[PDB]
């Protein structure tokens, strides 16, 4: 459930809540680390459940000595009232059997607080594309039946491609057509009860693998800022790009540790 | 726990890829065998039966691997061609060394032990391919065996293979009678099945190769039906069905 | 083998170093087939009487030894270690 | 890296994709362009030339140890595009598959036979999930004794095949399409004419006009089978008859 | 006189259903000139070329080799199955000639074989 | 390229193999060494840093013998290094026992080259992380510098180096008239290079390791005498301020 | 940042980021499955039960 | 398209028995070059597509139609290189059964030891099937042979067929056309059109290739031949 | 999964734990014969806390029973040792329950202490492994769902110091180390540097931390990352600066003898098996 | 956290150009107990600090003897102790049979060197996870030695490894200006000194937990153990 930083709700009354999924290579999360850090969102709540690993540590989008004292939890929701953006921030991983809770529990919220629209930052495997999905682009779209205010046309003069529809239960010609996101996580989950629910959901991923996946996610942030323009449109500065996402400041040593000594 | 090699037990005691293998027969053509008192048979259906395909070795499924047996085989054809070269020549090794033909059982054994080794070890696919091997020997007689790729044989009286087994065997375990069957009496039975079963198309003796197996003056005679003996099973069984209606 | 080839008793530590070069010979499969590609899941009791008297070894899956003077071994070897923590003292007749 | 295979369409070397399509050999065929050097192969009346780009961008490199033109036997030569190391080594291999050939044979390899070994080495690489095929492409010519010139392209994937006149690199496509303009006019060209185009080609292609230490040409002929690199003052001639004209 | 009893230590065990009829006595003097030259043919020209690639090109030249025909000799058919060697004679040469190895008593057709999985745990070295 | 980079077998999809290209970063992993060949013979030098005062002086050295006429300067992994410097004292060894005389330096850098390039070649074995720097002087022969890099690729040099620093070293190197100068004058100067791209603070307390193969040790290999080192460390030094 | 999935005890031949191998820890887990031993060394013999 | 990872192993089969990885091997040779064998009352013909289509091939270097003995001849659609390897094989085995009989091998005998070497390598694993599909001609026994051998090891005797691109379309047009009396040289002009069906522009002589056997024994037509036919 | 055979074809591991596929083709035809073991699964792996001469069923949470005003958790052999050996060698600790749970990694469970001069005093010692599935589950038994802000959580544990992120090699750092977290509601300022921005905790103490921050309970997590994390001394004496802080304030009395419990712990020293040395 | 795909097996580099199962067996060594090293001019003495559970078990043998003069002391998993000991043993025994005189301590160091990095780099293996302490004496004096699980070897004045092995390598560093022109006794008192300082301040050196070694130029190696290491321990002023 939410819990507020000041015992009081803070009315998100039509924001477009920004979640992302724990999926291949944490391309969600780290586009939401990009997000939250470059729009500066102040914290305000928490989404504690049964559902994800516990884990703390210090802020981690610290800028100065004040702020970088304050602890963070695993679920995390933070906001931006002038743009009417919130955002959700998942730092673990889900326990077993406990994904679907969870995304019962999320829309639910989604629901009750009022929030317009959701979106999901996700990325699915690569190395399970096609023929034809080798040669397209890596990112791909899915927007639920409700999410039709005026976005679908949106959508269609970005030139984006949906994600392919492969069917329910193979072996079977007949191939019934269903949303398979292998490597997405809880990115159909929250997809099939968004459509359950009428929920307008939007989906936005990259097909990724696993490594340094932080070029993976600043293409998954421009991907939401062709759509959304959450920041200035790309190609249009003297090049002042990679000065365009503020990398936060907890994206230090993501390889691990130093060099052992007595080697090399 | 899963099913991506042979060489892994689900926690419930099931090799899956054994399972699966065992499940590509079920595409292939209806291979029946029946056992009479004086031979036995092999009746398969033709599934290649395109216009253009030639026309070919004596039989596309029936094959002869002594005097003695013939085997039918259905699932993958590649497979079924190397499991027929060895069969042959297990059989012709037996005959080196003891001077006397391989009995049709021991050869059985043989060629289901070397599926079995290809269910065992792992990074080798199992073959998928069950045969049906009709033979006589000095033991035991007119005999038909069947085989599945996990290397697993059974002696039957009537058994089939392939695509609609299942109402092939039911028909067969309602309509053979042990200890009356003739070999005019399995090849009626024969068509039959191999009609009821065969429901995508009409029976035509075009669509099924027929071998019989017998004995005459001390010698074992595989023979495969002529083209103009087949129809003439396949119209006794219609004007049978005819007279049965009204 | 030992008798054999020298004609006379291997010593209880010996007996239990030759245990240990089979038992520590994991992993590495594709160099000496027939090896045995991972630990082996038991635990030995070498008790036995050579030319320096009474004594007792114990090896576990890594194919190590060490000597030993009360040892206990199983599922219930934490509490039993405990006990023979203190009832053990160096010098006890055998019957205690 | 240790063992086993990487599942994907595009992966491994051993894995078709649902269009039967191996990647890796093509993802090979990019390898080749790991460089950005071209190669020209021009095939006379009399002679078979073989240019290719001289990069050294380097002052402290010694330039006369930078060469892609190897000597396979005495009388054929290869111009390699691609990897540096597995050219090199795919050079090593061909010089011992013809020496084996003259052992067994008892007369020299010609070209189409090395392209042919060479080649059904690299099919038995894309075949196997242990090893990978080389990022490199030879360009072999020779003169071989009663056909004539010839210049024989092996590649990543297995493929030879002669040729009048072939290219390898960047502006494999551009040089192709050059060397199609011009051999539809006239192809009987003397031995001036066949150094004239395998340079043209390449300066054009690339539209650079060249310095005799820029560009190496490697030419066998009929008069002088043995193959033969040009020296610096030679290809200076070549280039300043060129400018000439 | 062959001296080498590993006589120091005969502990080892046989089969006595599966060793046949084996003569010590005699399988130290090969019953032909030509029989060991003829078993062990194969053999020996792999270390003839490798010694020379070794001696003209280095280490890397009979490792390479090495490797490809280990490599290629092990996606196989098991042992009790006969393989064409495919991949094997294109690496090694021999996919344009035919020896008398080719022609004469076929591997295809052996007149014996033993049991699949006694072939196969022999040929893994567990004998 | 992730995805296409955990095998040495595994093209990416712009044929890039990508374990070597991270085998030759490893090599940038480790302190610097140049090699410097000029008018009459090759001089190695090391910045060799010092990982404690409890190691004899002489230890983890950097500067190998691979025959009487070749040094060999590494980078990388110390021990794939030393496999390698094994490697080449092999060659060395066989070369001269089938065919009498010494091994030329450049069919010397194609054999230990080509091992590197095969062992970049394969799934069951890596790419070694280690480059190096061979040098040697004949009569016959003239000076000759050669550089392997963990990818099987050997070219000759006029001036090297390999390491954490190499590109600053290059830079230095550039600036001298190295054809024209004898293995003295070299040795001074690869004495001052070494001292400039030292990075003091990340890294602490190095030791010159000098060596030269020339014709003032009449093609033979050799450490540079500690007084000759001395002086160059004193030059390197002095200009330093 | 995030909490991610490491398992370094899968496989035999595989150190943690600590210097320690599991499938013998494992091993050692297997042993606490068997029934309890306990051997006693004096200087009139050694028991067994 | 990554079945549970079915898709990817040669050695595993999918819940449903197929092995998905053959048949990818079979989208190979859909995906090559067309080919057409016509089995005639006197002969058989082979017509393939070059893929060296261009002005700068020499084509007296590598060819598509080849010939195993004197009677038999192949040609193939799909991945070059294995075809190749295929072949060198092929002229072995049918130079071993010379050598043993001393009789010529048949062209069925043939075709069975090519499919058994197809075999082993569709069953292993950390190997990769061949993306070639043959057609064998043959003349034995005053009896003309057309076979057809896929990746999968599993042959065809065919009075008429059709490989690579757009076989379909060539199979149901040669169905219209074919008729078992036909003669050798209709056999040609009829192999000639089911190739000009699937064609991508102008045909000339240089850009498909055509290989007979008949009594006489297999033999690959020059260009000229080539011409002439195709002038008709 | 790592390559049993030649060729074998191998996934990647997945780090997001989706390689689970988070049980996806879920099958709503679940056979019971499924859905018994899924339960007795879940029933083998419960946690459970029951009381000292009771032994089953104390019906609710723990600090919602007995008022509270100071817990100190301590976690892993070396807090458990530390907390035992300098506050348990004063007055009285009554038990007031342990929480029974199974892993395969477990190993006393916590048997939870409250002082008798002071009840609202309270002590959880785990060497007790707790799993994922099961922390929340422990979180609702002690606490429960009634957060009493008048706490003063304290949790100890330690950590392998290559867990710490660093620029450095985690070998020259000086081990081992102490290192804090708090909540927001801590107004006083640690006794030793806060955890790093790139360094997390992942753990019960991570969820006791993690429950303190969601429900406005003062709470201080104290790490030491040390290099020997099986009962040692040094690792254990690393936790006395803690000692002089206002929630271990009235609680360590005599200082001198529990260097001698220490020791005398040290010299109980549960068998090390032969990996090593 | 981008470390998972690369750190799993020692054929594998990382994007940042390191192998990471080398580091983590390097760790393996410092899960050890402290064993120290050092040498003076005639004497190369190896002392050891051994666990035993701290009660009921002999303790580990720790310094184990591969030739009249060179025996190593260990920290790390046993199991590769005893194999890299067989091989210098067998290595050992080769020299005596072929040549007649014993192996030069560099030499020796030199094939442990070769041994331990194949696997290193090789599929299907594991880098070894012992670190060696080899103490020597040929004709070039005394020797100390330490193996590493990179498959480094280095040559030390003094060196300890093991853990908690810091403070010993700073009472070295501090002191080893001295160790040359001591006598067996207080070369045996200064590595008695440093393994002390590897312990905690309560805990002291006793007979039952101290291992020595010592080869010189007089002296084979020599094991002392549980009641002869008394001298050496007597005459030990307190921390």
């Amino acid at each position: 459930m939410f819990v507020p930083c000041g015992e009081s709700a803070p009315d998100l009354a039509g924001f477009t809540l920004l979640m992302p999924a724990v999926s291949v290579g944490n391309v969600g999360q780290l586009a939401m680390d990009l997000i939250i850090s470059t729009l500066n969102m102040s914290k305000i709540g928490y989404f504690y459940t049964d559902c994800l690993v516990p884990m703390v540590g210090n802020n981690p989008y610290a800028t100065t000595e004040g702020n970088s004292t304050e602890l963070s939890i695993n679920a995390e929701v933070y906001s931006l009232p002038s743009r009417k953006l919130v955002a959700l921030q998942l730092r673990s991983i889900f326990i077993k059997y406990k994904s679907k809770p969870f995304c019962e529990k999320l829309l639910s919220w989604v629901k009750s607080s009022g929030c317009a629209r959701v979106i999901v930052l996700s990325s699915s495997h690569s190395y399970q594309r096609n023929d034809l999905q080798l040669r397209s682009t890596p990112f791909r779209y899915l927007l639920t039946p409700s999410m039709q205010k005026s976005v679908q046309n949106k959508i269609k003069s970005l030139n984006w491609e949906e994600m392919e529809k492969s069917r329910c239960i193979p072996e079977i010609d007949d191939s019934e057509f269903c949303i398979r996101i292998p490597g997405g996580g809880i990115t159909k989950t929250l997809y099939d009860e968004s459509c359950s629910k009428e929920i307008q959901m939007a989906v936005l991923l990259k097909f990724v693998s696993e490594g340094d996946n932080i070029p993976d996610a600043l293409g998954l942030v421009e991907y939401l800022n062709e759509w959304l323009q959450i920041l200035k449109p790309l190609s249009d500065d003297p090049t002042v790009s990679a000065s365009r996402w503020k990398i936060p400041s907890s994206w230090r040593l993501l390889f691990g540790s130093g060099l052992p000594p007595a080697l090399f | 726990r899963y099913d991506s090699r042979t060489t892994i037990f689900s926690p419930e005691g099931r090799l899956y890829q054994v399972e699966y293998a065992m499940e590509a027969i079920g595409h292939a053509g209806t291979c029946l065998g029946i056992l009479a008192n004086d031979g036995v048979l092999l009746a398969a259906e033709r599934r290649n039966i395109h216009k253009l395909l030639d026309e070919v070795f004596f039989s596309e499924k029936i094959y002869k691997l002594n005097e003695d047996m013939a085997c039918s085989v259905a699932g993958i054809t590649s497979d079924a061609n190397v499991l027929t070269n060895e069969l042959r020549l297990i059989a012709q090794r037996y005959l080196l060394q003891y001077q006397e033909p391989i009995p049709c059982e021991q050869l059985v054994t043989a060629l289901c032990d070397i599926k079995q080794a290809y269910t065992q070890f792992g990074g080798k696919r199992p073959f998928g391919v069950s045969l049906l091997y009709i033979g006589w020997d000095k033991h035991y007689g007119f005999q038909l065996y069947q085989s599945d790729p996990s290397g697993n044989y059974g002696g039957w009286k009537a058994t089939c293979i392939g695509n609609n087994s299942a109402a092939a065997v039911s028909m067969l375990k309602q309509d053979y009678k042990e200890g009356e069957m003739t070999l005019k009496s399995a090849l009626a039975l024969a068509i039959k099945v191999l009609n009821k079963t065969m429901d995508v198309s009409k029976l035509s003796a075009e669509k099924v190769e027929i071998a019989t197996l017998t004995r005459e003056n001390g010698k074992t005679v595989i023979r495969v039906l002529k083209q103009k003996e087949v129809e003439q099973l396949i119209k006794k069984h219609e004007e049978e069905e005819a007279k049965a209606e009204r | 083998n030992h008798w054999f080839t020298y004609n006379e008793t291997m010593t209880v530590e010996s007996v239990t170093q030759a245990v240990s070069n089979l038992a520590l010979q994991f992993g590495e499969e594709d160099a000496d087939p027939g090896a045995m590609s991972r630990p082996f899941g038991v635990a030995l009791l070498f008790g036995g009487v050579d030319e320096k008297g009474p004594q007792l070894f114990h090896m576990d899956p890594s194919g190590t030894f060490v000597q030993c003077d009360a040892r206990a071994i199983g599922s219930a070897s934490e509490g039993a270690q405990s006990s023979l923590q203190e009832v053990y003292h160096k010098s006890m007749t055998l019957k205690e | 890296m240790s063992r086993g295979s990487s599942a994907g369409f595009d992966r491994h070397i051993t894995i078709f994709s649902p269009e039967g399509r191996l990647y890796q050999v093509e993802y090979a065929f990019k390898a080749i362009n790991q460089g950005g050097l071209t190669s020209v192969a021009v095939r006379g009346k009399d002679c078979a030339v073989i240019v290719t780009q001289k990069k050294v961008p380097d002052k402290l490199l010694d330039s006369s140890t930078v060469t892609h033109l190897f000597k396979i036997t005495e009388n054929i030569g290869c111009v390699m595009t691609g990897m540096t190391a597995d050219s090199r080594s795919q050079v090593q291999r061909a010089r011992y598959e013809a020496a084996n050939w003259k052992y067994k044979y008892g007369y020299e390899i010609p070209v189409d036979m090395l392209c042919k070994r060479i080649a059904d080495i690299s099919q038995v690489y894309t075949q196997n999930a242990e090893m990978r095929p080389l990022g490199c492409c030879m360009i072999l010519i020779g003169i071989d004794e009663e056909q004539g010139p010839q210049v024989y392209k092996c590649d990543p994937a297995g493929y030879y095949c002669g040729f009048k006149a072939t290219a390898a690199g960047v502006k494999q496509t551009e040089s192709t399409s050059f060397l199609e303009k011009k051999v539809k006019k006239k192809f009987d060209w003397t031995f001036e004419q066949t150094v004239e185009t395998a340079i043209t080609c390449l300066s054009t292609v690339l539209s650079i006009d060249f310095k005799p230490s820029e560009i190496e040409v490697g030419v066998v002929t009929v008069e002088n089978p043995k193959f033969r690199i040009l020296t610096e003052a030679e290809i200076d001639a070549h280039l300043v008859a060129l400018a000439e004209r | 006189p062959v001296t080498e009893l590993s006589a120091s230590g005969p502990f080892e065990s046989h089969d006595l259903l599966r060793k046949g009829f084996s003569c010590v006595k005699n399988e130290l003097l090969p019953s032909h000139p030509l029989e060991l030259s003829e078993k062990n043919f194969q053999l020996n020209q792999d270390k003839m070329n490798f010694s020379t690639l070794r001696n003209i090109q280095g280490l890397f030249a009979p490792l390479k080799l090495q490797m490809e025909f280990k490599a290629v000799q092990q996606v196989q058919r098991l042992p009790f199955l006969s393989s064409s060697n495919l991949s094997l004679d294109v690496l090694r040469g021999n996919d344009e000639t035919i020896g008398f190895e080719d022609i004469l008593n076929d591997p295809s057709q052996s007149e014996v074989m033993g049991e699949p999985h006694l072939m196969v745990e022999y040929k893994l070295g567990l004998l | 390229g992730t995805g296409y980079d955990l095998s040495a077998s595994t093209f990416s999809p712009d044929g890039r193999v990508f374990q070597v290209e991270y085998a030759m970063k490893a090599v940038e992993n480790s302190s610097t060494a140049i090699g410097i060949r000029c008018k009459d013979g090759v001089v190695f030098g090391v910045e060799k840093l010092v990982l404690s005062k409890l190691y004899e002086e002489g230890s983890n050295k950097r500067l190998f013998n691979v025959d009487r006429h070749v040094g060999m300067a590494v980078a990388g992994l110390l021990a794939d290094a030393r496999s390698l410097a094994d490697i080449a004292r092999e060659e060395a060894s066989n070369f001269r026992s089938n065919f009498g005389y010494n091994i030329p330096l450049k069919h010397l850098a194609d054999r230990v080259a080509m091992y590197v390039h095969a062992y970049t070649l394969y799934s069951a074995v890596r790419p070694f992380g280690c480059s190096f720097m061979l040098g040697s002087y004949s009569v016959n022969d003239g000076a000759q510098l050669y550089m392997i890099d963990p990818s099987g690729v050997s070219y000759g040099y006029w001036g090297c180096a390999i390491g954490k620093a190499r590109q600053a070293a290059k830079t230095e190197i550039e600036k001298l008239q190295m054809k024209e100068m004898t293995c003295r004058d070299i040795v001074k100067e690869v004495a001052k290079i070494i001292y400039i791209v030292h990075d003091e603070v990340k890294d602490k307390a190095f030791e010159l390791e000098l060596s030269w193969v020339g014709e003032l040790t009449n093609g033979r290999h050799e450490i540079v005498p500690k007084d000759i080192r001395e002086e160059a460390e004193k030059y390197a030094k002095e200009s330093l301020k | 940042m995030f909490l991610t999935r490491s398992e370094y005890d899968r496989g035999v031949n595989t150190f943690s980021p600590e210097g320690r191998l599991f499938q013998v820890e494992y091993a050692i887990e297997a042993i606490k499955l068997g029934s309890t031993a306990i051997g006693i060394q004096t200087s009139e013999g050694v028991c067994l039960a | 398209m990554a079945e549970r990872g079915y898709s990817f192993s040669l050695t595993t089969f999918s819940p449903s028995g197929k092995l998905v990885q053959i048949e990818y091997a079979l989208a190979a040779v859909a995906g090559g070059a067309p080919s057409v064998g016509i089995k005639a009352a006197n002969g058989v013909v082979l017509a393939t597509e070059k893929k060296q289509k261009s002005i700068l091939y020499d084509e007296r270097s590598v060819h598509k139609v080849e010939p195993i003995t004197k009677h038999i001849g192949l040609v193939y659609s799909g991945m070059g290189p294995d075809y190749r390897v295929l072949v060198h094989r092929a002229r072995k085995l049918a130079q071993q059964y010379y050598l043993v009989y001393q009789e010529p091998i048949p062209t069925a005998q043939l075709v069975q030891r090519v499919a058994s070497v197809m075999q082993e390598y569709t069953q292993s694993g950390g190997v990769r099937p061949f993306g070639v599909s043959l057609l064998i001609c043959g003349w034995n026994e005053g009896r003309p042979y057309l076979f057809q051998s896929d990746p999968s090891g599993a042959y065809f005797a065919w009075k008429a067929t059709a490989m690579g691109k757009n076989y379909v379309n060539g199979k149901t047009f040669l169905e219209k056309r074919y008729n078992e009396d036909l003669e050798l040289e209709d056999a040609i002009h009829t192999a000639i059109l089911t190739l000009k069906e699937s064609f991508e522009g102008q045909m000339t002589e240089d850009n498909i290739e055509v290989g007979i056997c008949n009594e006489a024994g297999f033999r690959r037509l020059t260009p000229t031949e080539v011409k002439d036919y195709l002038a008709a | 999964m790592a390559a049993t055979f030649f060729g074998e074809v191998v996934k990647a591991p997945c780090r997001a734990g989706t390689e689970d596929e988070e049980e996806e083709e879920e099958g709503r035809r679940e056979t019971p014969e499924d859905r018994e073991v899924r339960l007795q699964l879940a029933r083998k792996r419960e946690v459970r806390l029951l009381r000292r001469q009771t032994k089953t069923s104390l019906e609710v949470s723990l600090l919602e029973k007995y008022p509270c005003s100071k817990f100190i958790i301590a976690i892993g052999n070396n807090a458990v040792a530390f907390l035992s050996s300098f506050v348990m060698n004063s007055g009285v600790w009554e038990e007031v329950g342990c929480a029974k749970l199974w892993n395969e990694w477990c190993e006393a469970f916590c048997v939870f202490y409250h002082l008798k001069s002071n009840p609202s005093v309270f002590l959880c010692q785990c060497s007790c492994y707790v799993a994922e599935d099961q922390q929340y589950q422990w979180l609702e038994k002690v606490f429960g769902s009634c957060p009493r802000k008048n706490m003063q959580i304290t949790i100890l544990t330690c950590r392998h110091v290559t867990d710490y992120k660093t620029s450095e090699s985690t070998g020259s750092l000086p081990s081992p180390f102490l290192r804090a977290l708090k909540t927001q509601n801590f107004k006083d300022s640690a006794c030793c540097p806060l955890l790093e921005q790139p360094n997390i905790v992942h753990d019960l103490p991570a969820a006791v931390l993690s429950y303190c921050q969601v429900w406005k309970i003062p709470a201080i997590l104290y790490l030491c990352y040390t290099d020997v994390m099986k009962l040692d001394l040094i690792t254990v004496e690393a936790f006395k600066p803690i000692l002089s802080t206002r929630s271990l304030k009235g609680l360590v009395k005599n200082i001198p003898q529990s260097t001698e419990i220490l020791k005398k712990l040290m010299t109980t020293n549960e068998i090390q098996s032969n990996i090593y040395t | 956290m981008f470390r998972n795909q690369y750190d799993n097996d020692v054929t594998v580099w990382s994007p940042q150009g390191r192998i990471h199962q080398i580091e983590y067996a390097m760790e393996a060594v410092k899960q050890g107990s402290a064993t120290v090293g050092l040498k003076s001019k005639t004497h190369a003495v190896l002392v050891a600090l051994k666990r035993a559970q701290s009660e009921l078990a002999a303790h580990q043998k720790k310094i184990l003897h591969v030739d009249n003069h060179i025996g190593i002391s260990i920290a790390g998993l046993t199991a590769d102790a005893r194999l890299l000991c067989n091989f210098m043993r067998q290595e050992c025994l080769d020299s005596r049979f072929v040549f007649d005189r014993p192996l030069p301590v560099s030499r020796l160091v030199s094939l442990i060197g070769s041994k331990t990095q194949i696997p290193t780099q090789r599929y299907g293996r594991r880098p070894y996870g012992v670190g060696l302490l080899i103490a020597g004496y040929d004709d070039m004096g005394p020797h100390i030695f330490q193996t590493c699980p990179s498959a480094n070897y280095f040559d030390c004045r003094a060196m300890s490894i093991g853990a908690r092995s810091q403070s010993a390598r700073t009472y070295l560093e501090r002191h080893m200006s001295e160790f040359m022109e001591c006598n067996l006794n207080e070369l045996v008192k200064h590595g008695l000194r440093a393994l002390r300082e590897t312990l905690p301040a309560e805990q002291d050196l006793t007979t039952k937990n101290v291992s020595i070694g010592i080869v010189g130029k007089d002296l084979e190696f020599t094991i002392y153990d549980d009641d002869d290491v008394s001298p050496f321990l007597e005459g030990l002023e307190e921390r």
